[PDB]
This record gives C-alpha cells, structure tokens and sequence, in this order.
C-alpha cells in the first residue's frame, strides 16, 4: 500500500501518491524487469513533463536486474528524442539494460551510490524452429549486440574492441569502477 | 519637496540594513509629493498614482519606514490590518474610517488629509478573502468616502466631509513566507525532493534577499492574489532580512536608540550606563532565535534592567553601572561602580 | 444621446412613453471596460457613478443592499432626487452574481442569485428607500424615496468561462 | 475584443493621458526633457504580453526602467534630456543622459 | 421584505407607501389596493425543516399571513415628523386588497 | 484491511490511513521481505522527509526477516546521503539485512526493544552454467562479503576480524547482548 | 463608555471625573492616574443586522 | 496556546504531552504578543501605546 | 423585452451615423434588414 502525501500550498491542499509527488519534481522510478508495460508508463512520463517543461532536467533512478530488450531501447530513444536532459543514478544495481539506460543519461549528469553494483553482458535470446528461420533470428541477435555496444562505447568514450571483449561475458562493476570506465561521471556519497 | 537622496539620507538615520527599499519607497513618495506640489495641472495631461508594494519578513521595519517619512514631510499616518477588515460585512463602513483616523490627526481638513501616507500590513492572509480584495482596490484606485464633521452627536448628509482617495498614498505592505518557493521553482530547477535538488534548509535565507528581489506579477497570482490587485501597485520594495549583526547596530546606531532611551533614563538619576559590546551579541542572539527581529530588542533589554531598576534608585553609592553578556543570560547581577 | 433625448422629451407631449434600454459590457479583464465608465463622467451632464456588484448582498443579511447603489448616485447629486433620476449607474464585477451549478438553492445563495432579484425591480424602474448618508435600513423614518424608472444602468462584467459555453 | 501586442504600443503615445505623457510632464516640470523611443515602447509591450498583465503592468515596466534616473535625475545637475530606448528596457545600458 | 428584527425592511413598510397616496388618510387607504410583486422570490427553498432562518424567505410569508386577512398596522403619523410623541396611526387592512404575482421559475416541473 | 484515522488541523477534520498518518510525523515501516518495490518505496519516503524538514529526524522501524542485498543496499546509501539522521528501531526481529540497516543508522539514536532477537549471516547465493561464469559471480559474492562486514565493523565499532567469524554462521542476539556488540545503543523498555 | 452622541456614555467624561477629585486643578490633575476596568469588555466584534449600530 | 503549542508526536520516540501537563493560565499569557491580541479585537495601535504589560 | 434587443441592434448603426446625416426626411426598414445582409434604406429630401 503506497502511502499518502500532503502537498500544502496557498492555494489549498492536495493529496498524492509518493510516487505522484515524486513526479513533480521530474523524478521517474525504473523499477523491476523491464517489459513493454512498464516501460510505456515511464515513456508516457518523460513526454508529460516535455510538455510542461522542455528545459527542466528530468531524473531517473534506474534499479532493475536487465529485461527484455526491445522495450529498453524505447525508453533509449525517447530519452535522447525529448529536449529535457535525463540524469541517471543508479541506486541498488544496474544491469545489463539497467547499465545501458544509466550511462545513455546525458554527460555530466549520470551518478551511482557507493555501494551500487552495475553488470554488462551481451544480449541473451533463443529461438526453435527451422535451420532457415535460425539464420534469421540469429543475425538479428547479432545486428543488436554490434548497435548496443557501439551505442555504450559512445557514451562510455572506450573503444568498441574493448567493449567487445568486456561485454563477452558477465562483467560486475562498482562505482569507482564505473567512474573510470565511463558509465558514470561522479558518485554521490553525501549532500 | 527634498530629493530622493535627501529623503534617503533622512531614512538611514533611524533605518539601516535596507537601503536599496530606501531607494524606492524615496523616489516613490518624491513623485507622489511631486504630483501634489504640481497641483496647478496646466497642461491638459492628468497624473496617475502610484502605490508601493512592501514584501518584507516580519519585524524587518516595514512599519518604521511608513511614518518615519511623515515625519521628515509633516503629514498624517495612519495605520490598518487587512486582519481587521477580512469581516467582508459592510465592508464600506471600516475602509472609510480608516479615512476617520487619518482625519483626526488632520485636524479634520480634507486637504491636509488628501496628503497623508496610509499603510497596510497582513496583506497575504486575505490572498487565497477574495471578496475582501474586490472592495480593497476601489481604494487604491481613488474613491471619495463621506465622513462625518469632527464627530458630534448627529449630522445631516449635506455637512458629511467627502475626502478623495485619489490623492492618497496607499502602502499596502506584507510578509510572503511561502512566495520564495514559488520563484525558486520558475527561477531556478524545479527540482526539491530529488537528489539533485537543493534542501540547504539552514534557515539563513541569505538567497531570499535577492530571490525575492526578482519578484514578478506571475508569482503573486500562484500566491492567490488577483490580477487587477496587482496591477494598481506598480511600485514593489523587498526587504531581505535582519542579520544578527545588522541587530547589533540598530541597538546602537539609531537616533533614537533603545540603549541611548535607557541610558538617558540611568543619566537623570545620577548614574550612568555602559553597554559592553558583548552584551549586544547576547540581546541579538535571543532575538534571532525568537524570530522577532528588531521587536523583541525592547522586552529583552526591559527584563535585564528591570532588576536594577528596582533596586538602583533605593540604593546609593552607585557611581556607575556596567551590563556584560553574562547579565542577559540571567546568571550574572550587573556590576556596579562605588 | 438617446438618454439625453428622453430627458430632452421629458415634457412628453406625445402620448408615447419613451422606454429605457440598459446595456451590458461584456469583455475580458483589462480591455478598458472600466476605462470606459470613467471617460463619461468627464462629459456627462447628469450625474454618473460606478459601484461594485460583489459587494452587493441580498437585503436581510450582513453583507450589504441594493438599494445603497442610489446613496452613491445622491453624493454627486447634492443628495437632489430630482436630477438623480435623470442619473446613469455603471455596476462593475456582475459576472460574480451568477450561480455556479447544480444548486438546489436549499443553502438561500445570497452573494449570488439572490442579488439579481432584487436588482429586478430596481431595473426596470421603482420607487427606492434610500437613507441620507451611511446607513442601514431600519424601522426609522430616515429613508428618501427615489425613483430609477428613468436612471440608465450599465453592468459590465467579466464573464470567464462563457467563450468555452458559446 | 481583447488587447494586442500592437494596440499596448498605441497605448504608450496615442491617448490623450498615455502613461509616457504622464513621466514625460513630470521631468519637463523640473526642466529635463524626455524621449521614449518606439524600439523601447515595443520591447514593453512584449514585457506586459510575456507577462499577461496586459495594459494595468505598463506602469511596472515603466517604473523600473526609469527607477534609476528618477532617483538620481533631481539630485543631478546639467542633465538638459534623456533617451530611452530598447537597452534600457532589458538592463543591460543604463539610460542615455544628455548634457546641456 | 424580511422577518421583523432584522436590517430589512418590515412589511408594514407597504402601507406606510400607501398612506403617501392618500395624504395620510387612514379611512382612503383602508379601501385602496396593494399589489406586490416578485412573490415567487419568498419562497421556501424546498425544505420544510427550514434549519437556518429563511427571514428574507418563509419569514416573510408568515408576517404577510395576518396581514392579508386583516391586522391593526401601525406606521408613523406624517413621515416620522418628529421622533417625539409617534403616536402610530392604527390601520386595518381586513378590506385592503391584495393582488401578489411573481413568475414561478420551476414551477412547471413540479406540475 | 488498514483503518482510516481522523487528523486535526486549523483546516478542518482531515481523514488519512494509519501508516499515511505515521509518514506525517516522520515514521517509516520496514516490513516483510526485503525486495526491490519495496525499498524503493521506502527511498521515496525518506527523500520526501528531507524536503520538509532536513534538520528533524527520521525514524525507521525494522521489524522483517531480510531479503536481497542489492535492494537493502540502496537504502544504506539513502540514509547516510540524506543529512537527517535516521533513527533505526528494531521491533520482533531484525535479520541479515535488518540487522545492516539497524547497525547502519545514526549513532546514539539506534534503538531495539527488550524481547527483539538480532540475527546476522553472511550472504548466501548460487549460480548455474559454465565454471567461467562460477568464478566471476565467485568472486562478485565474495567482494559483497567483504563490503558488507567492512560497513558492519564500522557501524558496530568491533574489528573486522572478529565480525568475519562472528557472521561466518547463523549467529542470533538478544536486545542486551546487540548493546555490547554495537549494533544498538539502548533499550526502550518503558516509556519515561 | 459607548461612542459619542449616544445615550451610553461619553469618554471625554473620564477626563472631567478626574477634575472633580483634584478640586480642578489643571496642573495636579495631569499629574492624576487612570484605571480603565473590563477593558476586554470592548473588544471588536463583527456586525450585527438585528442591531442598529455597534455603538461598543 | 494555538501558536505556542508544539503538538504530540505518535513515534516511540516521540514525546507524548498528556492532559495534565497540558498547559495553564500562568506561564502562558507572559509570552503574550500583539498579534494575538489583535485576533481578540483589540485595536493594532491601542497595543503599540501600551507597551508595558503586567500578566498576573 | 427581447423585442428592444432585436430593434435596438438592428437601429444601433443607424443612429449613430442618423444625425450628422443631411435632409433625412425618412427612414424604411424591411425583413433583409433584420437579419443583417441588408442595410436600412435612408431616403433624403
Ligand atoms: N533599523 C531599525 N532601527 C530602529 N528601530 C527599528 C529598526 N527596524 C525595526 N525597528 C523597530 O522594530 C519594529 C519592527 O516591526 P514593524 O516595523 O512594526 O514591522 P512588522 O509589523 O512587520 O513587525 C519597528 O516598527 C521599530 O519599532
Ligand atoms: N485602450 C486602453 N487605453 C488605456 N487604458 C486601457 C485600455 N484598455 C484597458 N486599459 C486599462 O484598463 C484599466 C481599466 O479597466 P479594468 O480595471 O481592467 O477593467 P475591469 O475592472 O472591468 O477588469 C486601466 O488600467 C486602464 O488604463
């Protein structure tokens, strides 16, 4: 059960969600697997506060262990499509869609805890069915994995023959890590 | 007819801390002067009023500055609440007495007291009475109130004084505690819940000063106020604060000085008074944490005298007196000099 | 100049009896409606004043009468009826009088509707209990009978929200 | 019919009590001529617009572009006129003062 | 009108208007005519318990109760001449007609 | 289901849930498994109390059996960026990660009542697949290990050593025997 | 005390009453004290319709 | 008493005021102040003439 | 009363424009002219 917050004004008083309190001040929350449902929520946020404002920043707290693909690279797009710069911190972990959401956030405005835990690996998917249609679906993986890493190494700045190799297999990172690395530019460890 | 610089110079006397107000409430009330002193109107163009707007927090003398510049140009002041007329029942009958106050002091001439210099406080509680507004700017924007003639047990509607309130000054002055987050939001980031966002709560308010100062008619009506409100008081003057220090010298600089008052008091006794510098510092702390500002200076020096003053006339010998920062705090007895 | 025409015509020679026609300025905030009131008074011969309907409150109630109108029409005219009734009235904020919605009227709205009825009679023209000078209605004797048959009215108001009904 | 940006700048001059005719009187009673230009009647026109206060926030614009001057111009001598325009009206130049 | 104890106007205010047409004859104006209009104005507003007092409302309508029937009216002499010695002219109007009309705005979908 | 509670203000009467009601006063209910929805809820109370009123203080109650570390980390970081202290009190019990969260608040403001058992493990996990990928999720839990009685030993004051054979088993503490230790600081057994 | 003009009382009488008690003498009577009692008994309040006029 | 009073807290944490040490009469009215005053009907102007205030 | 109305906006040109007008000796109005796509005829002496 979400509870409920007072919001006091001249004007009156107004009764919200925290989540809906939140959302006033240009904070979205990414929460869970990624899928196309809630993902086409937080989309529907980031367009809603376009409007209001296009030159506000908007803030995202990304802490989700990875989903599916197709519906993060909408959230990709509509991030870079919209004006509004979108920060990115990442709070508890960030997988590899998590990762890739957190270091798309614009330059000099992407963070992480301390204590955050950030894994990159390459796309996971499977198929069953004729060797023709196998050829298909496999240089379709294939064509997504060369357009994911050489998105991540324009953000990250590293070449994309390291990305290849570091992205091979499971990688976890820590924050400092990822300072150096480049998915991030600084840490917030306290106010 | 001084100048504004003239006028300003007259305000520091007794005010300090707020010199840029100074500056609009001197060139306001030099024009407003202007138009009456002009009162031949040759040419077929009429002068318009202008009334101040004063945004200031609470005891940061908003009040001072209205009948401290009576005072340099003699001419009647009275003072109103809009707590007091907020009734909104026969609300025609209170804003016309205020007219009857300021006529007392007039000796009841309707020239002398077209003249005069009204002021208001409390104006954002009745921002949200809305009604109460409606009535509040047919006053500011002139309107001729009927007044009876120097009192009397009955008079006939023919001998009613009429006073136009069009040549009246009106300052309709305030206090927008919640009006700073409202510009901060259109200002600066939108942002006060986030991680990103600025929570530095101190209570300094050192950024309100120049916060408020781009005060605008879009962050009024977010407050609740009416547009047509708004647009009869072109003239804004914001007050920022009253530092602890700024405390400090009002105790001293003024003129007419609260430790020069007691001071001069201890003189035709027969004994003289000292105000150590440390002891200001105490009176200024107390009165930063009451949150009173420059009011609660006068209840904190009548305590820590009020001992003395008890006894000293009773008591003789007593060359001199002396106050320490450990005479506020209540411990200490202030020493005494045989 | 129709108005001017009809006290001109005062005498009536003509069984006819000349009406009166009242106008009704509507306009958005700031478009000089107001402005437009007080450059009349400049030129008008007659006496002219300028009220507020907000004000304005049902009779029997704390609030304030219609009838208080006529006292401010009576300061310009030396308190003489008889070319008060010659008078014209502008009476500004008329948009506030209207009823929201959905009222079953159990509540005796008083800011509202229940200024409009007795502005009704006032109007269209009937004699009006008026006292000399800052007061209420009351059992006493100190009322002037004062007739609006003739007193032109123009309300002006600030109807928001009737573009999105048209 | 509601005011537009256009009608705000006939406003300024054309009536007969225009509110530049009421702080041009006012500095030709002390001696010192005043100029507005039509670069700064539009750039206050856009103000009110901006602003939404329409006609009434004319006199605000007004006042705080000439609060300088009108602080410092009685006090100040050999000051024969002064210019007005579009500069002043953002903040950025100060008003141009003529000297006799 | 309104209930009596209130800043309305009382409704023994009409014949007082009436006695200004008849030079102040209580005899002629016991004979003369009345008409009252916007009627409909008085009226409970659909609730007979009537929690707050409706004196510009059904107050109104219990004064006028007697006086349509027939009550002794009391008025000033001579438009309140002098407070002094008021002397209140006693009038009866149990043969003074009356003829109210109001438009009744709803009437229709009650009927 | 939860009952609703009247709250008086200068307003009028004003209706608000019991846990909504408690929020207002700068009470937060750690409850149940520790998940990600959950913790992000709890972040999102904590950020809005700060913009209130950063200078008051925050009290958490733990009363759950643990959960993730990922999600109960994201709420340490809170804690200690937000300048509010946050006082941590433990009613029933407080597990592996409510015992983190219990030792992670504010020194001196750290509270258990007298009947709550302390129980602190290190963290358990598991992996499927290939022996590479053993060695790098391995070598992920160890580090985690090492992070978590890192913070532990600084919160409760003891040293590492002695917190890394302490939780390499299941080791339950009385409300007394936590003081001694350092995850608590006192015991509110009766009001006064 | 009720305002001036009305069959209350007048305040100007407080001044007169003091004169009585000094034998009228101006210069001891501005030397006199004054204790105004139920001073709360005053307090503003709001319009009344029933009554005329809020005289207190 | 509505200005100066702090209000009770519902945390464990939290202090509890009961009903007997509420408040009183005494200590209250010393920190008396002109707007307060106001609210009861007193005039702003007749408070600022009288600056020396004696509770009981 | 929503007669006057009718008649007074139908005439509302016309008698602004009536006075300064020279040797109007009468004046017709017909159904084009309620309406409005028509004007009021003016007939001069
Ligand atoms: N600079 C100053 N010098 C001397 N006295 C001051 C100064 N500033 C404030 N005061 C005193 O403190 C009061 C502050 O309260 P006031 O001006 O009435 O405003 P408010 O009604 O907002 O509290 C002044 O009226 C005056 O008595
Ligand atoms: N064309 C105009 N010329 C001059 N002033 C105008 C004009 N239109 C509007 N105003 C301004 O509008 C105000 C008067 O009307 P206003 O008070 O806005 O009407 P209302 O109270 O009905 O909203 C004044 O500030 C006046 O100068």
């Amino acid at each position: 059960l979400v509870p409920m917050v007072i919001e006091q004004t001249s004007r009156g008083e107004r009764s919200f969600d925290i989540y809906s309190r939140l959302l006033k001040e240009r904070v979205i929350f990414l929460t869970g697997q990624v899928e196309d449902h809630m993902a086409n929520l937080i989309v529907a946020q980031m367009l809603f506060l376009e409007a209001e404002n296009p030159e506000k920043d908007i803030y995202l707290y990304i802490n989700s262990p990875g989903g599916v693909i197709t519906a993060g690279m909408s959230i990709y797009d509509t991030m870079q499509f919209i004006k509004p710069d979108v920060s990115t911190i990442c709070m508890g972990q960030a997988a590899s869609m998590g990762a890739f959401l957190l270091t798309a956030g614009a330059k000099g405005k992407r963070f992480c805890l301390p204590n955050s835990r950030v894994m990159i690996h390459q796309p996971l998917g499977g198929y069953q069915g004729q060797a023709t249609d196998i050829e298909i679906h496999a240089r379709e993986i294939l064509k997504v994995k060369g357009r994911m890493n050489e998105l991540m190494a324009l953000h990250t700045g590293q070449s994309l023959e390291q990305i290849e190799r570091d992205t091979e297999r499971d990688r976890f990172l820590s924050a400092p890590e990822a300072v150096e690395y480049g998915l991030v530019d600084s840490i917030l460890t306290h106010r | 007819l001084p100048t504004p610089h003239e006028i300003r110079n007259h305000l520091d006397d007794y005010v300090i801390g707020q010199e840029q107000a100074k500056k609009v409430l001197a060139v306001a009330v030099y024009n407003h002067y202007k138009r009456l002193r002009n009162g031949d109107t040759s040419n077929g163009v009429e002068l318009g009023k202008s009334n101040i707007l004063l945004i200031g927090p609470t005891g940061s003398g908003k009040t001072l500055l209205a009948e401290t510049l009576a005072r340099l140009l003699d001419v009647p002041f009275t003072m109103a609440d809009a707590t007091t007329l907020t009734e909104a029942g026969y609300v025609g009958e209170d804003v016309e007495n205020i007219i009857q106050k300021l006529l007392q002091k007039s000796d009841y001439d309707v020239q002398k007291a077209q003249r005069g210099i009204v002021y208001i406080d409390e104006i954002d509680k009745i921002s949200r009475g809305e009604g109460v507004q409606q009535a509040l700017l047919k006053l500011i924007e002139g309107t001729v109130a009927a007044v009876p003639p120097q009192g009397g047990r009955k008079h006939p509607q023919q001998e009613f004084l009429q006073v136009d309130t069009s040549k009246i000054l009106f300052i309709c002055g305030g206090a927008f505690a919640g009006l700073d987050k409202v510009i901060s939001h259109r200002v600066e980031t939108g942002s006060g819940i986030g991680f990103g966002a600025t929570v530095k709560a101190k209570s300094d308010k050192a950024s309100e000063g120049e916060l408020l100062a781009q005060v605008e008619p879009e962050d009024l009506i977010k407050f609740g106020l009416i547009p047509e409100f708004i647009g009869r008081l072109p003239v804004v003057a914001t007050l920022n604060e009253l530092s602890e220090e700024a405390l400090i010298q009002i105790l001293k600089e003024p003129k007419n000085a609260l430790t020069k008052q007691y001071q001069a008091l201890f003189n035709l006794e027969g004994v003289d008074l000292e105000f150590r510098d440390e002891a200001l510092d105490a009176i200024a702390k107390k009165a930063m944490a009451r949150k009173t500002g420059a009011r609660g200076l006068r209840s904190i020096v009548e305590a820590a005298l009020l001992d003395t003053m008890y006894d000293l006339p009773s008591m003789e010998d007593v060359e001199k007196v002396v106050i320490d920062e450990s005479v506020i705090d209540g411990q200490s007895e202030p020493l005494l000099i045989y | 100049y129709n108005h001017y025409k009809r006290l001109r015509n005062g005498d009536t020679s003509n069984g006819v009896e000349l009406g009166k026609s009242n106008i009704l300025l509507i306009g958005p905030t700031g478009s000089g409606k107001t402005l437009l009131a007080e450059t009349l008074a400049r030129l008008l011969d007659v006496p002219f004043t300028m009220a507020d309907a907000t004000t304005l409150t049902e009779a029997g109630y704390v609030g304030e009468d219609v009838e208080n109108i006529i006292q401010k029409l009576l300061q310009k005219s030396d308190y003489d009826v008889q070319k008060a009734q010659r008078g014209i009235v502008y009476i500004d904020e008329i948009d506030k009088i209207s009823r929201k919605s959905d009222n079953p009227s159990i509540t005796r709205d008083v800011s509202g509707e229940g200024v409009q009825q007795a502005l009704l009679k006032l109007i269209e023209g009937t004699v009006a209990a008026v006292p000399p000078q800052g007061g209420r209605k009351h059992p006493q004797q100190e009322f002037l009978q004062v007739d609006t048959s003739k007193i032109l009215f123009i309300c002006g108001g600030a109807f928001a929200g009737l573009d999105k009904v048209i | 019919n509601e005011l537009s940006e256009e009608a705000l700048i006939q406003i300024l001059k054309e009536p007969k009590n225009a509110l530049t005719k009421q702080y041009q009187a006012l500095f030709n009673l002390e001696g010192v001529d005043l100029e507005f230009r039509d670069e700064a009647l539009d750039a206050i026109a856009k103000k009110a617009m901006a602003r939404k206060t329409g006609a009434r926030g004319l006199r605000s614009i007004v006042e705080a572009a000439l609060l300088d001057t009108m602080y410092d111009l009685p006090s100040m001598e050999d000051v024969e006129k002064v210019v007005i325009d579009e500069s002043v009206i953002d903040g950025q130049s100060e008003p141009l003062l003529i000297y006799g």
